[PDB]
C-alpha cells in the first residue's frame, strides 16, 4: 500500500533533480546567475530521492490514486523551494519560498520576491521553468490519470472518457498521454517563443515567457508582465497563444491523428463552442465600458489593453500589462469574477472549467423551466448524449465544496490579521490559480502575512488538484 | 476481428494473443468488455453496422452475438462492402443447418466456416460412446492425434504401478502418459510419480486406433447398448436421431406439446413425458440396466441432480451438460462419470481456425490453467534452436512435458531417444498456461 | 388571466386600508403622534384600491399564483410607503420611504431613519404594524400558497408537501391556513408582549416589539435594538421568542391537534434537529471566541451578548444589542455567513433555510463518499424515506440562482460608487432579509446612494420571495 | 395434517412416521404425492376448501403451500368450524412478520406456531458468524445441547490424532466426537479411527459454553471483522439488517431499484450495484481483505461460482445457499468452506413441534443416511430397558452411538462409565436412518 507509493515518490525526486541542471547549465553559460543552489540541489536531491525507493524497490499493484497526486505536488512542491532557500542573492524567508515555490509549480503566478527585473538570469529560469514543468504535469493529470480516479473536468468526465473525439489505442491509460501530448507541448512552446524573438526581444525572455504563457502561467522576468514593451505584436500573440493553450488538449489531439483536420473536431466540442463566447463577451463588455469611459484616448489601445485583461485574466493566465489606472473599480472586480470561468477543461486551467459553468448555466436553466411546466421531462443538451444524473452531481457537489473552501480559507485570511477585502482578493486569486490580486489597489502579496502565506500554499492546491482530490484526505471513509 | 465479449470472446481474447496475431473484439457491454480488454483494441459497436464493423476491418471475421441472424448481417456487410478475408460465424438455430447446403454450398451467405454449436457437442457425445470406458476424448488441430482419458480406480491396472514399469514393454500398438488430473489440480507425469486411485489419467493415442489402446491396456468395458436422455432441446433431438439406429435410445421431455414432436421426427425412439426426476418413471422404464444417462438440458442444476439419481438407482454411467465451461473439473469425476461444455467444445472448434498455420494450436484440453498445446516446428538446424535437438535435450519450460508427436500423417509417440524433425506438431500437455510466448518463443523459427 | 387578478390586488389594497385605522386611533389614544397621513391614506388606498375590482368584478379560475405573489409585495410594499411620504415629521425622500415600506414589509428591518427614539409614537407603532403584517404574509404564503406553486422550500416542500406532520384532511387551503394560524401567532405575539411588560418596559416597546421578534423583522423603537435595557430578562426572552417562532410552523401545529404532545413532533423533524445543533454550534463556538478574548468583564455578560448574537443574526431577525466593540473584526463576519443558513423553513426567516443547508451539506459528503466508492449505492436520510432526485435539483439550482443574483446584485451596487466590502455586507444583509450591514462597525443604510437603495429593494424581495418566485418573471417561457 | 408433497412435506412424512405418530397429507400433484406416499393416507385437495381440508380433520394442522396467503386461510377454517388443535403454518412473506406482533399476539389468525423461513436462516447464518470456525451448527429440541462441527487440515491440533489419546485429559469445558464425515459419508467414531485431513469432525458441546469448547482446542480464530453478502432479496436485505451494527456489512445487488430501497433499509450498511462475478467490483472494493463471504441469491449455480470466485481472490472464508437442501454435502467442504440450505433448516424447526414429548427429535444434522437424534428415556428401572442400564453396556443398533445426556439444564457428555437415568434425553448419531424404530423401540417404555 504505502510501499510502491514510496517508490513513485523517490522515482519523481529523482527525475526533479535532472531537471535542476537545466537551469544551472544556464548560470554558466550566461554570465549574469549562480549555479550552486541548483548544482547542490541536484546533488542532494538525487540522494534523497534514491534513498527512499532503493530499499523499496519492491513492486506491487483508486485509494492508492488519491494519494499519489496529493504527494505529486506536496513533495514536488517542498522540493522546489530548496534552491531559493540556499541562494543569498535573494535573500527570502523560508515561507516566502515555499510560496513562491508553490505558487511557480503549481503555475500559479503569485510572486513575493520585489524587483526580480535585476535578479540574477539563472533564478530567472528557474522560476519560469517550474511553471513549465507544472504545466506539462497538468495536462498528463487532467487528460489521463485523474478522469479514471473520478474527478474529471473533461467534457463527459466522471470517469468515463475515452477522449471521444478519436479514441483510439487509449490502451495505455497514461503512457501514451505523456509521449503524444509532449509534441503538443513542444511545438506549442517554441511557436511562440520564436514569435516572441520576431517580435525582438531577447532570447532568454522569448523563451523563458513562453514556458510561462504556454502553461496558464503568469510569471515575467519584469515587474510589470507585459508592460516592459507595449507593443501589440506581444500582445497579440500573447493573447492567442493563451486561447490557443487554455482549450481542451484532446482538442488539440485534432492534429496528431491524420493530419490537419481541425474545424469539425473543434467547432463540435461543445465546450469550445462556449470557451469562445464566454471569451467574447467578456471582452466585448469589457470594450464598450473602456469606450464609453474615454479610460484610453485611441479605441487601439483601448482594444490592446482590454482584449489582453479579458483573456490573461480569465484563462487564469494572471498576465497583468496595465495597472487599471483609468479602468472603473468595477472592472477589476467584475475581471477577478471571470477567473472562476477559466480554461476548457483538460488543459491548464481555472478554478472552475468552462463546462463546471456551461454545465451550471444548462441546469440551472432547466430549474427554471421546471417551474412553470412540473410534470414536463427536461434534458441537459451539452454533448452528443444527455448526461449522466452522475456527473450532474459531481458539477453541483463541486460547486459547494467550491464555496466551502473559499469561506473556510477566507475566514482563515481574515484571523491572521488581514481585511474582508485582502481575504477575498487572495483566495478567489489562488483558488482557481490566478497570481494578481486584481484590484484597483493590488494586493502585493509580500504584504501578505506569514501564516496566510501558507494557507495561501494550502489554497493553490485545492484548486489544482480538483478540490476533492484533496478534500477527501480528511474524510473518514478514505482512511 | 471479433463481436463477443462472452465466454467465446473472453476465452479467444486470452489464448490468441501471444503477441503472434492481432485482434479486436466488440461488444455494447462495456462492464463485461473493458473486464475481457485485459484478457485487444476494443471498438464498442452497435449491431453489425458498418462504421463499428466496416470501418474497423480495413485499413485498421468472428462474430458471436446471441443471435445468429444478427451474425449473418455481419458477415454479409464485411463480405459486400469491403471483401474481407475467412469469416467464421456461429450460427445455432438447427434450421440454418437442415438448408446449409441449399444456402451454403450456393456461396449466398459468406460464411467461410461454420461453428454451428449444437452440432459439435452432439458429434462429441457420439465420440465418448463409441470408446466405452473413456472420460474426456482431446481433439487437437490435426485430426491424426488424439488424447484419450480414462479412470483409475482400486483394482485397476493402473493403480499403484510405477510409470516406467509400463513403459518396459511396448506391445502391439503404445500409449504415453501426457498428463494427469487429480483432486481437480494438475499433476504432470514423472517418472517418480505413482498413479494413484480416482486420478483422470490422460493417454495419448493416435486418432485412428484409439479403441486398439484401450483395450491393450484392458479398459475397453462392453459396447453400450441401452441410453437414456433427458433433454428435448436442440442437443437432445439431434443426439437421438443419431443414436436410435445404432443404441437402444429413450428419451425424457416433460413439454408434451415438444413431446409430440420428437415422436414424430424420431422413428426408432421412445421418447416420453416427465420430469428427471420422476423415481417412478426411472424405476418404470428399467433404469438398472442403462448403460449411460446423458442429461441435456438448460438448468446445470437440474442436470445433476438428475444424473446423480441415475447412478444411485443406478445406471452402469452417467453424463451431465454443464452449459457454462468453467466448472468442467469441479462437477466430473466421483458419482459423476463425465461432465460435458458446449463452450469448452465451441471454443475448442474456433482455436483450429484462428490458429492455422501458427506456431501454436490450443488443444480441447484446456481446464484451469492446465492446457495441452501442439507447436509446430519450422526450418532446418540452421534457423531453429529446437530442430534435430532429441526431446530429453531440449530445455522446456516448467511443467511442459512432450508426450507425441505428429509427421505428416503418422504419430510418433514421444520417447526420450526420439529426434525431432523439421516441420512438426509436437503435442505437449503444459500444467501452466502463463509459459506460452516461452514455448511460443523456443519453436518459432529465428529469422529466416 | 389579468382580469380576475386585478379583482385580486384591488381586494388586497382594500383590506391594507383596514389596517392604517389600528395606528392613527394610537395617534389619537396616543396624542404624541401625526395621524393624519394615515387617515389620508385610509381613504385614497380604498378608492384606489376599489376602482380597480369594481368593474373587475368578474371571476374567473401555476402561471396564475406567480404572478400574483409579486404583486402582493409590489403593490402592498409600494402602498406602505404613502404615510411617509404625506407625513412631515419623518421629513424623509421618496426613495427612502419605499426602502423603509420595503424593509418593514419585506420584514428585513433595514431602517434608514436617524433618531427614531423621539419621532412620534404614531410612526412608531406602523414600522412595526407592517413587519406584523409581512410576518404574517410570509407564513399564510410559505405553509400554504407558496408549495402548491413548485417553491416551497418547506421540508419535502417541492410541489407535494400536503401539511407535513399530521396533515389530516388539508382540503381548504390559504384559508385553512390563514385562520388556524392566526392563533399561534396571535398567543404568540401577546405571550411575549406580556413577558416584556414583565420584564417591565412600557406597554408600547412590550407590544411593538413583540410584533417585530415574532415576525423575525428586526425593527425597533430605539437606535439600539435591545442595548436600550441590558437586561438579561429581555435578551433571554428575545432570545427564547426567536427560537421558537423561527421553526416550523407546520410542527407549531403540534399544539392545536388533541392538546400538548409537542416533543413527538417537534424532536422527530430533522429539521429543527439540525436548526438546534446549528444554533447551538453557533453560539457555542460565538462563546469561546469571547472569553479567550477577554472582550467582556464578567462570563456572564459574554453569554448574554453572545447568545443573543448568535440567534438574533443566524435566525435572520437582525437585533443589535451590541456594538461588536470588543469583538475580533472576524466574529461580524462570521454572524453575516451564519445569515444565509436563516430560520426553519416554514417560518419568518432568511434566505437558505436550515433544510436548504442541511439537504446541501448532506449531499455534499454524499459526493465525497462516492469518489472512493464510485460503484457504490446512495441516499439521503433527512426524513423517513429519501428524497426525489426533483427536490435534490431543486436546492442546487436556489443555490445557483442565489449566487447569481447575490454577484449581479453586488456588481450592481458597486457602480453605484459604493465599495466592494460594503455591497457584501449590503446585499448579504438584504438578500437574507437580515437588516443590520454588520462587519467591522460599517453600514448604515442612510449613507447608501439613491440608485442603490432602489437595487437594495429589488434584492431584498429576491430573499422574501423564494429567489425563483421573481426571476422566472424575465424568462421566456413563462411569458 | 399437512397439505404439501415438497421438500418440506416429503421430508417429513418420511421422518415422521415411525408407527409412533399418524397423519394424512394434501397435495393437488398427484405424480408428486402418490410418490410421496411412499415415503399416510392422501387426500386430494383444492387449495384450503373444508371438503378436504374439514373433514379430513375431525372424525379420520400443517400447511405448506406455494403460499402464504392459502396457508392462513386453512388454518382459520380449521379454526372457525371445528376448533383444531395446534396449528403450524409457514408464512414467508416479510411483512406477514413485521406487524406479527399486532396481528398474531391479538389472536387474530389462528397460528399456533409460526415457521419463517427467512428469518431461521437468517438467524442461522448469524449463529455461524458469532464462532468463527465452525462449518456447520446444530441444534436438536433442546435448546441446551448443540454440536458444532469444525475442518480438520494438515497442521490442525486434531490430524491424526488417536481420539482416545485426546479423551485422556478433560480441561476445564469438555467435549466429545459424535460424528465424522469424510469425503462425503458417515464414519462413526470408534477408538480405533484417526482423524484424517479434510474431515468434518462433529464435536458436542453445551450450547451455552460452545465458543469455550473450541477455543480449548485452538480453533476460534479471530472474531470476524469484515463482511460480504450477494443477495438483496429477503434473506440478503434481512442479514444486513442484523449485520450492520456489529460487523462491516458490505452488500452486491445487481437490480437497481431494489438497490435504491437496501440503501433506504439499511442505514450503516454499502449497497451496490453489480453482478457477483464482476471482478472488478470485488477487487476495487477490497475482497482480498474479506472475512466471509456469504452469497444468498436465487440460483445455486450462481452462488457457486461467484463463491469459488471470492475465495479464488481471496477471501479468507465463503458461504454459499443451497436452496434444495439435497445437495449440501456434496458443494460443502474443499473450496467452499459452507453451504447452508433453508429447507434443511425450515424442515428443522418443523420437526421439533411434530416430535413434542415424542420418543425422538430429529436434529439438523440430517445429510444423507445419516442424521443425529435425541432420544428420551421414560420410566423407572422396571418399565423400560434402557434405564439404569450404563451406556456401554446398551446394545445399541449398528451405527449408533450415543454422544451426550441431557438431564433437566446440564449437559452431562457420554462417558462409558455414565449412567442413564429417567426422563433423560439423550443425543446420538446414527449413521444409517433406517434403524429408528429399533430405538424407538428400545427407549420407549414398556407397558406402564
Ligand atoms: N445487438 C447486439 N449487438 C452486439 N452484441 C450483442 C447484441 N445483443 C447482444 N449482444 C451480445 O450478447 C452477448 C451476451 O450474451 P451471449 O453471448 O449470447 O450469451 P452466451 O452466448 O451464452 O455467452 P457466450 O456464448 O460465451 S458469447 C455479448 O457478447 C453481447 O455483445
Ligand atoms: N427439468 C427438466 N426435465 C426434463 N427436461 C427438461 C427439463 N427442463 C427443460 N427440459 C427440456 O429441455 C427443453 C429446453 O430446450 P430449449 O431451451 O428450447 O433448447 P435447449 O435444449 O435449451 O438447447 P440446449 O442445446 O439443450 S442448451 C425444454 O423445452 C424441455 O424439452
Ligand atoms: N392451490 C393449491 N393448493 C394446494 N397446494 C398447492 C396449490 N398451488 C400450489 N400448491 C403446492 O405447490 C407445491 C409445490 O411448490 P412449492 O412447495 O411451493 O415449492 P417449494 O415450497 O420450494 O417446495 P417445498 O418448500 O419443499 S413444499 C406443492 O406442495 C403443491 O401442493
Ligand atoms: N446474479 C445475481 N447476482 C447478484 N444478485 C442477484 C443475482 N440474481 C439475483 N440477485 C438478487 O437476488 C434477488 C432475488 O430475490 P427475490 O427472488 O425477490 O427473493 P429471494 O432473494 O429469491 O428470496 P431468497 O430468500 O433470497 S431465496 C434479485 O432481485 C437481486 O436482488
Amino acid at each position: 500500500q504505502f510501499r510502491s507509493i514510496i517508490r513513485i515518490v523517490g522515482l519523481l525526486l529523482a527525475l526533479f533533480s535532472v531537471t535542476m541542471l537545466a537551469p544551472a547549465l544556464v548560470a554558466l553559460l550566461y554570465r549574469d546567475g549562480a549555479g550552486v543552489p541548483f548544482v547542490t540541489t541536484f546533488f542532494v536531491l538525487l540522494f534523497c530521492g534514491a534513498m527512499c525507493w532503493f530499499p523499496n524497490r519492491r513492486h506491487k499493484h483508486s485509494r492508492d490514486g488519491f494519494l499519489i497526486v496529493v504527494l505529486f505536488w506536496t513533495v514536488l512542491g517542498s522540493a522546489g523551494s530548496l534552491p531559493f532557500l540556499i541562494a543569498d542573492n535573494p535573500n527570502i524567508s523560508v515561507t516566502d519560498a515555499f510560496f513562491e515555490s508553490f505558487s511557480a509549480l503549481t503555475t500559479t503566478g503569485a510572486t513575493v520576491i520585489v524587483g526580480l527585473d535585476e535578479l540574477p538570469k539563472a533564478i530567472l529560469f528557474y522560476r519560469q521553468f517550474l511553471q513549465w514543468f507544472g504545466g506539462m504535469g497538468i495536462i498528463v493529470l487532467a487528460v489521463a490519470i485523474l478522469p479514471v480516479l473520478g474527478i474529471g473536468g473533461m467534457q463527459l468526465y466522471r470517469a468515463e472518457i475515452p477522449g471521444p473525439v478519436k479514441d483510439t489505442k487509449m490502451t495505455p491509460r497514461i503512457a501514451e498521454t505523456a509521449k503524444a501530448l509532449w509534441y503538443i507541448y513542444l511545438s506549442l512552446t517554441i511557436a511562440c517563443a520564436v514569435a516572441f524573438w520576431l517580435a525582438g526581444m531577447t532570447p532568454f525572455d522569448a523563451i523563458s515567457h513562453s514556458f510561462s504563457t504556454i502553461a496558464i502561467g503568469g510569471f515575467s522576468t519584469h515587474d510589470a508582465s507585459m508592460g516592459y514593451f507595449d507593443s501589440y505584436a506581444i500582445n497579440l500573440i500573447t493573447v492567442v497563444f493563451l486561447l490557443i493553450s487554455a482549450c481542451n488538449f484532446t482538442l488539440h489531439f485534432a492534429a496528431f491523428a491524420s493530419g490537419g483536420v481541425h474545424p469539425k473536431y473543434y467547432w463540435k466540442d461543445p465546450e469550445f463552442r462556449a470557451f469562445i463566447f464566454i471569451q467574447v463577451l467578456l471582452f466585448l463588455v469589457c470594450f464598450l465600458l473602456l469606450l464609453k469611459h474615454h479610460s484610453y484616448t485611441s479605441p487601439y489601445d483601448a482594444f490592446d489593453q482590454a482584449l489582453f485583461q479579458t483573456v490573461s485574466i480569465s484563462t487564469t493566465a494572471g498576465f497583468t500589462t496595465t495597472g487599471f489606472a483609468d479602468w472603473p473599480l468595477f472592472l477589476p472586480v467584475l475581471l477577478l469574477f471571470s477567473s472562476f470561468i477559466g480554461g476548457c477543461a483538460g488543459s491548464t486551467g481555472g478554478g472552475m472549467k468552462v463546462i463546471r459553468i456551461l454545465l451550471l448555466t444548462l441546469q440551472g436553466a432547466r430549474e427554471l423551466k421546471r417551474l412553470v411546466h412540473p410534470r414536463a421531462v427536461y434534458t441537459i443538451k451539452v454533448g452528443g448524449s444527455a448526461l449522466p444524473q452522475r456527473v450532474v452531481d459531481a458539477v453541483w457537489g463541486f460547486f459547494s465544496a467550491y464555496a466551502l473552501v473559499f469561506v473556510v480559507c477566507m475566514l482563515g485570511l481574515i484571523a491572521t490579521g488581514m481585511d474582508e477585502l485582502s481575504a477575498f482578493s487572495a483566495v478567489a486569486a489562488t483558488l482557481n490559480n490566478l497570481g494578481p490580486g486584481l484590484g484597483e489597489v493590488a494586493l502585493h502579496f509580500g504584504d501578505v502575512n506569514d501564516k496566510a502565506k501558507w494557507v495561501l500554499i494550502v489554497s493553490m492546491l485545492f484548486g489544482r488538484l480538483e478540490i476533492f482530490t484533496l478534500l477527501i484526505l480528511l474524510t473518514p471513509t478514505f482512511w | 476481428i471479433i463481436l463477443g465479449a462472452g465466454q467465446v470472446g473472453g476465452t479467444l481474447a486470452e489464448n490468441l494473443v501471444g503477441e503472434n496475431n492481432d485482434i479486436t473484439i466488440v461488444d455494447n457491454n462495456a462492464d463485461r468488455l473493458r473486464e475481457l480488454q485485459d484478457k485487444l483494441r476494443v471498438v464498442n459497436g452497435h449491431a453489425s453496422h458498418p462504421d463499428v464493423l466496416h470501418e474497423a476491418g480495413a485499413q485498421d471475421l468472428v462474430a458471436v452475438t446471441n443471435t445468429d441472424e444478427t451474425n449473418m448481417a455481419a458477415c454479409q456487410v464485411a463480405f459486400t462492402l469491403f471483401n474481407t478475408p475467412n469469416r467464421v460465424a456461429r450460427i445455432r438455430s438447427p434450421e440454418y443447418l437442415a438448408e446449409k447446403e441449399a444456402l451454403f454450398k450456393s456461396g449466398a451467405i459468406p460464411v467461410d466456416h461454420l461453428i454451428a454449436p449444437e452440432e459439435l457437442v452432439t458429434s462429441y457425445i457420439e465420440r465418448l460412446i463409441q470408446y466405452p470406458g473413456a472420460l474426456q476424448v482431446v481433439s487437437f488441430a490435426e485430426q491424426k492425434v488424439s488424447l484419450v482419458a480414462v479412470k483409475a480406480y482400486y483394482g485397476g491396472p493402473l493403480v499403484g504401478n510405477a510409470l516406467s514399469a509400463l513403459r518396459e514393454h511396448m506391445p502391439h500398438i503404445d500409449t504415453r502418459v501426457a498428463a494427469i488430473f487429480r483432486q481437480g489440480r494438475p499433476i504432470r507425469p514423472q517418472g517418480t510419480t505413482i498413479i494413484e486411485a480416482d486420478d483422470e489419467v490422460f493417454f495419448v493415442a493416435a486418432s485412428n486406433h484409439i479403441r486398439s489402446v484401450m483395450s491393450e491396456l484392458q479398459r475397453l468395458e462392453k459396447p453400450y447398448r441401452r441410453i437414456m436422455i433427458v433433454g428435448g432441446g436442440n442437443i437432445g433431438a439431434s443426439l437421438a436421431k443419431r443414436l436410435e439406429q445404432t443404441y437402444s435410445v429413450k428419451l425424457i421431455e416433460r413439454d408434451y406439446q415438444r413431446a409430440e414432436k420428437l415422436s414424430e421426427q424420431l422413428e426408432n425412439t421412445i421418447v416420453f413425458c416427465g420430469d428427471a426426476a420422476d423415481q417412478e418413471l426411472l424405476t418404470e422404464e428399467n433404469i438398472d440396466q442403462v448403460d449411460v444417462f446423458i442429461a441435456l438440458t438448460n438448468e446445470d442444476e437440474t442436470n445433476i441432480m438428475s444424473a446423480m439419481l441415475a447412478k444411485r438407482m443406478g445406471a452402469k454411467k452417467v453424463m451431465v451438460l454443464i452449459q457454462r465451461g468453467a466448472y468442467v473439473d469441479l462437477v466430473q469425476g466421483g458419482v459423476i462419470d463425465v461432465a460435458i461444455s458446449p463452450q469448452q467444445a465451441t471454443i475448442s472448434a474456433l482455436l483450429t481456425h484462428v490458429r492455422r498455420a501458427d506456431i501454436v494450436n490450443v488443444s480441447s484440453l484446456r481446464r484451469g490453467a492446465a492446457e495441452a498445446i501442439e507447436a509446430v516446428a519450422h526450418g532446418d538446424e540452421t534457423t531453429s534452436k529446437v530442430v534435430g535437438r532429441a526431446i530429453g535435450d531440449i530445455k522446456l519450460p516448467p511443467g511442459t512435458t512432450i508426450g507425441a508427436v505428429v509427421r505428416g500423417e503418422e504419430v510418433l509417440i514421444a520417447h526420450d531417444r526420439t529426434v525431432i524433425e523439421q516441420d512438426d506438431h509436437v503435442v505437449m500437455f503444459l500444467v501452466d498456461k502463463k509459459y506460452v510466448p516461452d514455448v511460443e518463443a523456443l519453436f518459432q523459427p529465428s529469422p529466416f
